[PDB]
């Protein structure tokens, strides 16, 4: 009932034990669209991967699609098990729409 | 960097006049006034992300993908994998809502910037240079099927 814009993506990242929470919303045309994770080796001059390319430890789950009052919110967790192996990574949450891309960072 | 294989729109695919993307009996990409009509849209996530990236990809008998190899449309015959180790591909494209017209679609070549498919008129597909605002030809109504 808040009488004020709505932002989107309004890109977060929650942390719990274990886990990176993100989430982020999309209005238009929210059925091309999607949510994934990124993670880079800071330490190393390895490429950007996708979390299934990165071996044991960490994963991320399927993206949680809900909607609400006209906006779709999109969620998806990334489990990092393996804290020691990736304590030098940079994750990041990405949000494909079709009017853009949307990033945010988070490190452990 | 790499782009990985997500999920699948079934996809009905017109131009601005109205006419129905189709392959044709000599895999060439037409259009016109039933399965050669249905296109499959696969969303791809890219590594170094940029747009939505998407194949578009049709089963007539077998499964042909849209292809701007050489800057020329025409469909191979392949799956779309489920990962493409390129940072730009031939049969990448980048889908994105039409600034102005909210709900129409164009798609610009990944492997070639600033070229989009085009409708041109035989009604054809093509691979076209935008170099006008407002250039109706590469404006695409997707409807889902």
């Amino acid at each position: 009932g808040a009488m004020v814009e709505t932002k989107c993506p309004n890109l977060d990242i929650v942390t719990s034990s274990g886990e990176f929470h993100c989430s982020g919303c999309v209005e238009h045309m929210p059925e091309f669209s999607y949510m994934y994770w990124l993670a880079k080796d800071m330490k190393s001059d390895e490429d950007t991967k996708f979390i299934e390319h990165l071996g044991d430890g960490i994963n991320e789950d399927e993206t949680v699609r809900t909607t609400d009052g006209g906006i779709t919110t999109l969620r998806k967790v990334l489990h990092v098990t393996d804290t020691n192996k990736f304590a030098h990574y940079r994750f990041t949450c990405v949000l494909t729409t079709l009017d853009g891309v949307s990033k945010k960072n988070i490190w452990l | 960097g790499y782009f990985g294989k997500l999920e699948s729109k079934l996809s009905v695919i017109r131009n601005l006049n109205d006419q129905v993307l189709f392959i044709d009996q000599g895999n060439r990409p037409l259009f016109e006034d039933a399965p050669r009509t249905i296109f499959i849209i696969s969303m791809y996530k890219d590594s170094q992300p940029r747009g939505m990236a998407v194949t578009i990809s049709v089963k007539s008998e077998k499964i042909s993908t849209l292809s701007s190899e050489n800057k020329i449309i025409s469909f191979k015959e392949m799956n779309p994998p489920d990962n493409i180790k390129d940072t730009k591909s031939d049969i990448i494209f980048f889908q994105r809502s039409v600034p102005g017209h909210d709900n129409k679609m164009q798609f610009e070549s990944s492997s070639y910037e600033g070229y989009f498919l085009a409708s041109e008129k035989l009604f054809k597909l093509i691979l076209k240079k935008e170099d006008e605002l407002g250039d109706r030809s590469i404006m695409f109504t997707v409807q889902n099927e």
